[PDB]
C-alpha cells in the first residue's frame, strides 16, 4: 500500500492546490472549462441532500449524524423527503424483496446527477441476513452504488467519513472537461 | 465582553491577519492550544482543557495537503490519544513497540490507481495431465 | 507493473496469460513483504539445560497457551504455536 | 446451598398443578393431556376441534379469566403425522399467571379460527397461514402478511430451503426487477454440530410408547 | 484503591428525579390588570400624537 | 416540533458512550449473555454513569416546558386514538398502551426477573387512554427509571460477572 | 357513588347489586340445564352461590368488593356477563362427554425423530 | 391544588388525575394564559435561552472521538514480536462467526507449521460482533481501532489475508496498546 | 477560567430565560474520570474453591426432568386458581 510521504520528503512537496485538475491547462479554452468545471463541483459538493430513507437499524445512526454531536448540516447536508429534490440516497438497512421494487422506483425518480451511499452490512452485501429467503443480497444488485460504508451499524463518524468521500468524489467529476475532448 | 483579547492573541501565534485568515479558511475555527507533539508526517497535535471534552484535543494537518485532509491520515501512534482512548501521548509513554516489520501509515485509497483488489490466495489444487510430457 | 508478477508467500500467482490479471490493470496487488517463514527462521534457537522447557509466546496471558517441549532428541525443537526453536546442549 | 442452580418457585408450582387438574375435569371432551413444564409453566394439549371451546372457557370462566391472548406460535415437525403444531400463550391479569394450549394439525386440515374468543388473533393467524401454510377456517380475511406478494411456498416449514429458490435482480431490458433461479456466490456452509455422547440421561428413557 | 467499579465510600449523592416547575411571575389579575393600564396609557399618548 | 428531537438526541449520544465503553459498540452491544454479561464494567464507568444521571433531570424539564403545557401539543394529541380498557385486553395490548388506559399492570412488579426485586419504583398510569396521557406516561417512566439507577449505582456488590 | 371507574371506557354502574343479581340468577338457570355429573356444573353452581349471596349480603359496593375481592364491582359485572356467554355456548358443545378425538401415536412426543426399539 | 378524580394506591403514579378547579382565582389564571399566549411564552423563553449555550458540535475530522479501548472496528491479523503470524488456522473464528463471513484454508507449511494459505473476511457480511476476537486462542484476529475504511467499490470490501496482514502492521502499535489495557477484563 | 462559557452578563440573561439555574450539559475533562485507569483485579467465583466442588452437585443442566403429567401423577399417587388474585381493576 502506498504509504504517506515522510516529513522531510513532504517538506519539499508543493502546496497541493484546491482544484484536482491543477492549473496546467495548455489553452485558454481548456483552462476556462477546468475552472468552470470546479464551479459546478463546488456547487454540487457543497449541498448534498439525502432522501431520508431510513429502512432499518442503520437508520437510527443515520439520525445521529444529524444530531448536534456531528451535525451533518455543517457540511451543507440537509435531509429532504421528496425524491425529486433529493440528490443523494443513503440506503441504510436490509433491502428485502418486498422493498426492492420500491427502492428502484424511488431511485429512478431521483433526478441526475444522483449518487447512492450504502450504509452498513445489510445494504452492502446482505449483511447478517445474507442467506435469508427474502433478502436482496446487497443493494448494488438493484441500484448502482457510489460509496460503501461498512459497519453494523456504521459509527456516526464512520458515516461522516463516508459522506466526505462522496464530496471528494463529487469534487473530481470531469463533466465539462470531458465534453471538450468529446 | 473580553473575547477580543483572546482574539488578538490567536492572530499572534497565527502570524498576522494574513495567516489567521488562512487558518480560519482551512480549519474553520480558531482555537488556543499547547502543541503536544509532532508526528513523523508533520501533523501537529494540540490540547487545551479549557474547551469541553469532545473538542479538547485537535490536530493540524500537514501544510502540503491544504484541502485533502482525511480522518485516515492520523498515524496509529497518535490515534489512541486523538480518540481519547488514552490520556498519554506517544512521547509520554514507553509501552509503544518498535518492531522491524511495522509499516508507515497510509490513507484510505479508493477510486485510485493505488487501491486494493481482492484475489484468491491459494494456488490451484488439481493438476492437469500434460500430454507433451 | 512489478506487483502483478510478484509471487506471494503462500505461493500463488496468476499466470502471465491468465485473464484474471485483468482485475489489476486499474488497481494494485499488495503482496506482503514480511514473510513469516523467513522472520521466524532468522531468530536463533534458545540453548537450554533442563530436559523440558515451556514456551507461552513470551508474554503470558497475551501469548499463546503454555506448551511444554521435550529436548531429548538432538535436533532443535520447534514450538507448535509461535515457531520458536529450542535446543539442549 | 448451590448458587448456580436456579431455585424453583414452589408456591407458583403448587397453584398451577391443582388448577391444571381443574381444567381436565371441566373439559373432558377436548383436553387430551395436561402437563407442568420444567419451567413451572402449564401446558394443555387439546384436540384440534377443542380450540374455540377451550379458549372460550379459559377467557370467560371466573377461575380462569385468561383474558389476554399473547401469542400464537406455529411449530413444524416433519416426523409427526400431523406435522404442524399451534401454541397459544395466554395471560391472566387478574390471577397473574400464564397457560399454554397446544394443538396439532396436518398440512391440509383447517384449524378453527379463534378471532371470536380473542380477536387479537386476527394477524397472528394470518402469520401462521403465511409462514407455515396452516389454513384457518372462518377467518375474516386470510391473506399473506409477511412474505412478498406472489411468493410461492411457505418459508418456515422445515422442508423449505433456507435461501429459497429464487432471487431478485434488476434487468435493464425489462425496466423492472425480475426473479431468477437462486445462485449464491458462497454456499451456506453447514456445520455438523452433533455431539456423539449423550449428555442429558434423564430424557433417554422418557416418553415410553 | 478499589479493584472493581464500585460505589464510592459512602455512596453517590441522591439523584434529582422530581419535576421542578419554572419561576411564575404573572397571575390572571396582574396580567389582565396590566393590559388595561398599558392600553389606557397607549390611548393617552396616541391622543397627543 | 423539531427542537425536542435535538435536545434529547444530544443526551442520547452521551448515553450510547456507555454502551460503547462496556461493549465496544454504540449499538447492538451483544453484552448480556445467558451466563450474565460478557465483561465487567470498565473501571471508572460508574462515575460517568452518575455524572450523566445527575444532569438528566434538567434536560427533561426543558423539553417538558416546551411540550407538555404547550397549547398546540395538547390539541395534536388529546382525544386522538382512544383505547378503552376492555378493548385493550382483548387485543393483546401491553406496556404503556395498557397503562395508558388505566390498567395497573407492569411486568417488573408482577413477575420480577432481575434486581427489580431489590429496587423500589413507581409505575405511571393514564386515565384517558389517549395519546396525550400516554405521552405523559413515557415521560414519567423516564423519571422513575432515573430513580432506579439511583439505587443500582449504590447497591452494586463486588463479585463474579 | 364512585366519581370515576379509573378505567377508560368503563362507566360507573347504577344499581350494581341488581345487575349482578340478575346475571348470577341467569347463570344458575343456564347451568341447571347441564347434566348433574358435569364437573363444570358442580363448580360454577358452587361458585355462583358464593358470589351471589355476597351481592345480597352487602349493600355497600365498597364493602362488596372487599367481601368478594376480584376487582371493582364494574369488573364483577363484566365477569358475570361472560359466563352467561360461556355457559350458553357450552350447552351446545357438550364438553362433558368423552374425549372427542383420541390422540395419535407420537403426536405429543419430545424430542422428536428418534428410533424407538421394540 | 385541586383534588384527584381517582384515589391512588401505593407504588403508582398518575399522569392525568388532578381535576380542574372552578374558583375564579384559578379560572382567570387559566383564562389569562389561554388569552395572552401565556403557555407559549415560556416555551419561547426556553428556546431563545439555548442560543446562549456553547453548541455541542465537534469539528470533525480535526476533532473527533471519543471512543474506548473496547471499540470494535476493522479487522487485522496480528503477529508475534518475532514477526511470525499468530494465526495457526485453528478455525474457531470461522465456526463462531455468526455471519459466516470468514473463510479459511490451511496447509502444512514448508517448515511444517500449521498455517493458513487462505484467510478471507467478507466485510459486507460481517456484523462486527467481535466473537472472532474472543474465540481466537492466540489473539491472532482482532477488530482494530479503525472505523474509516469506506470504499468506492464492493470488491474492495472483501479482505484477503494480505490485506488483513497489512492492517495488522499499519495498526500494530495501537492494537497492542488496546489489548494490554483491556485483556484483564476479557 | 476552567470552563469555556459565555460572559457573566449573558449567563444571568440565560438563567432568567430558563427560569432555573443551569448546569452545563457539555462534559469537561475535569468532571469525568481519567481515560487511562489502573488495571483491575476481578474477583473469582463462588466455585473456584479447591475442594468439595464436584460438578455433580453444582450442575443444573442434568437436574431438569421431563414434563410432569398432572392427571396421572395423582393416580399413581376454595376452588383452584391459576395463581394469586391481583387488582388490575
Ligand atoms: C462569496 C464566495 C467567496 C467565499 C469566501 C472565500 C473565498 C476566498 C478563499 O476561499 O480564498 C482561499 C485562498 C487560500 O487558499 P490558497 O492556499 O492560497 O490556494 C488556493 C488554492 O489552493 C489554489 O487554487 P487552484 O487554482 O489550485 O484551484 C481553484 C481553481 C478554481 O477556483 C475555485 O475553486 C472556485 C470555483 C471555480 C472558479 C469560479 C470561477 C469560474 C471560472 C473562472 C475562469 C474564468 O482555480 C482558481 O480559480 C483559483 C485562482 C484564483 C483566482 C480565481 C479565478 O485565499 C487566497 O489565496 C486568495 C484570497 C481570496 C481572494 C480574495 C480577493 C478579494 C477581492 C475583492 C473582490
Ligand atoms: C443560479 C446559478 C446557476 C449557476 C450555473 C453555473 C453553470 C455552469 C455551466 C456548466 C454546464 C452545466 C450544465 C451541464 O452539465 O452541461 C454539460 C454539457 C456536457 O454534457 P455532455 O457532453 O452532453 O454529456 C454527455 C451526455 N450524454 O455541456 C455542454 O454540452 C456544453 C458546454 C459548453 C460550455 C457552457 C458554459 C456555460 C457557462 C454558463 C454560465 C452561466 C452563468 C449564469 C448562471
Ligand atoms: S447493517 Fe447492522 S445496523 Fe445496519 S440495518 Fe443491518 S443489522 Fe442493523
Ligand atoms: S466480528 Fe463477528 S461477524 Fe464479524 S468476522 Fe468477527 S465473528 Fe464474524
Ligand atoms: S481463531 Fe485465531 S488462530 Fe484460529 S483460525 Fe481464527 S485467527 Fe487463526
Ligand atoms: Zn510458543
Amino acid at each position: 500500500q502506498q504509504t504517506l510521504p515522510v516529513a522531510e520528503v513532504a517538506q519539499n512537496l508543493p502546496k497541493k492546490g484546491y482544484s484536482p485538475f491543477g492549473t496546467k491547462q495548455s489553452s485558454v479554452a481548456e483552462w476556462s472549462l477546468a475552472r468552470l468545471d470546479d464551479l459546478l463541483n463546488w456547487g454540487r459538493k457543497g449541498s448534498i441532500w439525502p432522501l431520508t430513507f431510513g429502512l432499518a437499524c442503520c437508520a437510527v445512526e443515520m439520525m445521529h449524524i444529524a444530531a448536534p454531536r456531528y451535525d451533518m448540516d455543517r457540511y451543507g447536508v440537509v435531509f429532504r423527503a421528496s425524491p425529486r429534490q433529493a440528490d443523494v440516497i443513503i440506503v441504510a438497512g436490509t433491502l428485502t424483496n418486498k422493498m426492492a421494487p420500491a427502492l428502484r422506483k424511488v431511485y429512478d425518480q431521483m433526478p441526475e446527477p444522483r449518487w447512492v451511499i450504502s450504509m452498513g452490512s445489510c445494504a452492502n452485501g446482505g449483511g447478517y441476513y445474507h442467506y435469508s429467503y427474502s433478502v436482496v443480497r446487497g443493494c448494488d444488485r438493484i441500484i448502482p452504488v457510489d460509496i460503501y460504508v461498512p459497519g453494523c451499524p456504521p459509527t456516526a463518524e464512520a458515516l461522516m467519513y463516508g459522506v466526505l468521500q462522496l464530496q471528494k468524489k463529487v469534487k473530481r467529476m470531469k463533466t465539462l472537461q470531458m465534453w471538450y475532448r468529446k | 465582553i473580553n473575547r477580543l483579547t483572546k482574539l488578538f492573541q490567536m492572530v499572534r501565534e497565527a502570524g498576522g491577519l494574513k495567516q489567521a485568515y488562512l487558518k480560519l479558511y482551512r480549519n474553520d475555527d480558531l482555537k488556543i492550544g499547547t502543541l503536544v507533539g509532532i508526528d513523523k508526517y508533520g501533523n501537529k497535535y494540540f490540547e487545551n482543557p479549557y474547551y469541553f471534552y469532545g473538542r479538547n484535543r485537535w490536530i493540524e494537518f500537514a501544510p502540503h495537503v491544504n484541502m485533502d485532509y482525511d480522518g485516515s491520515m492520523i498515524p496509529a501512534e497518535w490515534y489512541g490519544w486523538m480518540h481519547y482512548k488514552t490520556d498519554l501521548p506517544p512521547i509520554r509513554d514507553g509501552c509503544r513497540p518498535k518492531y522491524k516489520w511495522i509499516a508507515d501509515h497510509s490513507e484510505n485509497l479508493s477510486g485510485t490507481k493505488e487501491a486494493y483488489y481482492p484475489y484468491s490466495t491459494t494456488p490451484n489444487k488439481v493438476e492437469a495431465w500434460e500430454p507433451k510430457a | 507493473r512489478g506487483d502483478i508478477e510478484k509471487v506471494t508467500h503462500t505461493g500463488q500467482v496468476f499466470d502471465k496469460e491468465d485473464y484474471r490479471n485483468a482485475r489489476f490493470v486499474n488497481a494494485k496487488r499488495y503482496v506482503n513483504e514480511n514473510w513469516g517463514i523467513k522472520l521466524i527462521e532468522e531468530v536463533p534457537p534458545k540453548e537450554c539445560t533442563e530436559r523440558v522447557v515451556f514456551c507461552d509466546g513470551g508474554d503470558g496471558p497475551l501469548g499463546h497457551p503454555k506448551v511444554y517441549i521435550n529436548l531429548d532428541k538432538p535436533g532443535n525443537h520447534i514450538c507448535g504455536y509461535c515457531g520458536l526453536r529450542f535446543v539442549k546442549k | 446451598d448451590k448458587p448456580t442452580v436456579r431455585q424453583p418457585d414452589a408456591v407458583a408450582r403448587s397453584h398451577l398443578s391443582d388448577f391444571g387438574r381443574y381444567v381436565a375435569e371441566c373439559l373432558p371432551k377436548y383436553v387430551q393431556k395436561v402437563q407442568l413444564t420444567a419451567g413451572d409453566e402449564l401446558e394443555v394439549l387439546i384436540a384440534p376441534e377443542g380450540v374455540v371451546p377451550v379458549l372460550q372457557f379459559l377467557k370467560d370462566h371466573h377461575q380462569a379469566q385468561f383474558t389476554n391472548l399473547v401469542d400464537i406460535a406455529g411449530v413444524d415437525v416433519p416426523c409427526r403425522k400431523n406435522r404442524f403444531e399451534v401454541v397459544y400463550n395466554l395471560l391472566s391479569l387478574r390471577y397473574n399467571s400464564r397457560i399454554r394450549v397446544k394443538t396439532y394439525t396436518d398440512e391440509l386440515t383447517p384449524l378453527d379460527s379463534a378471532c371470536e374468543v380473542h380477536k387479537a388473533a386476527n394477524w397472528y393467524e394470518r402469520e401462521i397461514w403465511d409462514m407455515y401454510g396452516v389454513f384457518f377456517a372462518n377467518h375474516p380475511d386470510l391473506r399473506r402478511i409477511l412474505t412478498d406478494y406472489g411468493f410461492e411456498g411457505h418459508p418456515q416449514r422445515r422442508d423449505f430451503p433456507l435461501s429459497g429458490y429464487v432471487e431478485l435482480r434488476y434487468d435493464d431490458e425489462k425496466k423492472r426487477v425480475v426473479c431468477e433461479p437462486l445462485e449464491l456466490a458462497q454456499e451456506f456452509r453447514k456445520f455438523d454440530l452433533s455431539a456423539p455422547w449423550e449428555q442429558f440421561p434423564n430424557f433417554r428413557n422418557a416418553n415410553p410408547p | 484503591p478499589p479493584k472493581q467499579d464500585l460505589p464510592p465510600p459512602g455512596g453517590y449523592k441522591k439523584i434529582p428525579f422530581a419535576r421542578v416547575p419554572p419561576k411564575s411571575y404573572f397571575t390572571g389579575f396582574t396580567t389582565i390588570g396590566t393590559y388595561v393600564v398599558v392600553t389606557a396609557v397607549g390611548l393617552g399618548i396616541y391622543y397627543l400624537t | 416540533a423539531l427542537t425536542p428531537f435535538f435536545w434529547l438526541f444530544e443526551e442520547r449520544e452521551k448515553m450510547m458512550e456507555f454502551y460503547e465503553r462496556v461493549s465496544g459498540a454504540r449499538m447492538h452491544a451483544a453484552y448480556i449473555r445467558p451466563g450474565g454479561v460478557s465483561l465487567d464494567m470498565p473501571l471508572g464507568l460508574m462515575d460517568d454513569i452518575y455524572e450523566f444521571a445527575s444532569k438528566f433531570a434538567e434536560r427533561l424539564d426543558e423539553v417538558e416546558d416546551v411540550l407538555t403545557t404547550n397549547r398546540i401539543w395538547v390539541q395534536r394529541t388529546e382525544d386522538i386514538g382512544i383505547v378503552t380498557a376492555e378493548e385493550a385486553l382483548n387485543y393483546g395490548f401491553s406496556g404503556v398502551m395498557l397503562r395508558g388506559s388505566g390498567i395497573k399492570w407492569d411486568l417488573r412488579k408482577q413477575q420480577p426477573y432481575d434486581a427489580y426485586n431489590l429496587v423500589n419504583f413507581d409505575v405511571p398510569i393514564g386515565t384517558k387512554g389517549d395519546c396525550y396521557d400516554r405521552y405523559l406516561c413515557r415521560v414519567e417512566e423516564m423519571r422513575q427509571s432515573l430513580r432506579i439507577i439511583d439505587q443500582c449505582l449504590n447497591q452494586m456488590p463486588a463479585g463474579e460477572i | 357513588i364512585k366519581a370515576s371507574t379509573g378505567l377508560t371506557g368503563l362507566a360507573v354502574s347504577t344499581n350494581p347489586h341488581h345487575t349482578l343479581s340478575a346475571l348470577y340468577g341467569k347463570i344458575l338457570r343456564a347451568v341447571s340445564k347441564m347434566p348433574q355429573d358435569a364437573s363444570y356444573r358442580k363448580y360454577t353452581e358452587q361458585l355462583v352461590k358464593q358470589r351471589a349471596d355476597s351481592v345480597a349480603q352487602h349493600k355497600d359496593i365498597t364493602a362488596l368488593e372487599k367481601a368478594v375481592g376480584c376487582g371493582q364491582v364494574e369488573e364483577l359485572i363484566v365477569q358475570a356477563e361472560n359466563e352467561l356467554i360461556l355457559a350458553r355456548k357450552m350447552l351446545g358443545w357438550k364438553p362433558w362427554e368423552k374425549l372427542v378425538q383420541a390422540a395419535p401415536a407420537k403426536q405429543w412426543d419430545w424430542p422428536p425423530a428418534q428410533i424407538m426399539e421394540p | 391544588e385541586p383534588k384527584d378524580i381517582v384515589e391512588v394506591p401505593k407504588g403508582y403514579v398518575y399522569v392525568n388525575n388532578k381535576e380542574l378547579s372552578m374558583e375564579f382565582a384559578d379560572i382567570t389564571d387559566r383564562a389569562a394564559s389561554t388569552m395572552f399566549f401565556g403557555e407559549l411564552l415560556r416555551g419561547f423563553a426556553v428556546t431563545l435561552a439555548h442560543i446562549f449555550k456553547e453548541p455541542a458540535t465537534i469539528n470533525y475530522p480535526f476533532e473527533k472521538g471519543p471512543l474506548s479501548p473496547r471499540f470494535r472496528g476493522e479487522h487485522a491479523l496480528r503477529r508475534y514480536p518475532s514477526g511470525e503470524e499468530r494465526c495457526i488456522a485453528c478455525k474457531l473464528c470461522e465456526a463462531i462467526c455468526p455471519a459466516q463471513a470468514i473463510t479459511i484454508e490451511a496447509e502444512e507449511r514448508a517448515d511444517g507449521s500449521r498455517r493458513t494459505t487462505r484467510y478471507d473476511i467478507d466485510m459486507t457480511k460481517c456484523i462486527y460482533c467481535g466473537f472472532c476476537q474472543e474465540a481466537c486462542p492466540v489473539d491472532a484476529i482482532v477488530e482494530g481501532p479503525n472505523f474509516e475504511f469506506s470504499t468506492e467499490t464492493h470488491e474492495e470490501l472483501l479482505y484477503n489475508k494480505e490485506k488483513l496482514l497489512c492492517n495488522g502492521d499499519k495498526w500494530e502499535s495501537e492494537i497492542a496498546s488496546n489489548l494490554q489495557a483491556d485483556h484483564l477484563y476479557r | 477560567a476552567l470552563r469555556r462559557d459565555v460572559s457573566p452578563l449573558i449567563q444571568r440573561i440565560r438563567a432568567f430565560l430558563l427560569g432555573r439555574e443551569h448546569n452545563l450539559a457539555l462534559r469537561f475533562e475535569d468532571g469525568l474520570a481519567d481515560r487511562t485507569q489502573p488495571q483491575p483485579e476481578i474477583p473469582d467465583g463462588p466455585s473456584h474453591l479447591l475442594s468439595a466442588n464436584y460438578y455433580c452437585q453444582r450442575d443444573g443442566r442434568r437436574e431438569v426432568l421431563p414434563p410432569i403429567d398432572l392427571v396421572e401423577q395423582q393416580k399413581q399417587l376454595k376452588l383452584p386458581t391459576p395463581g394469586k388474585v391481583y387488582a388490575w381493576d
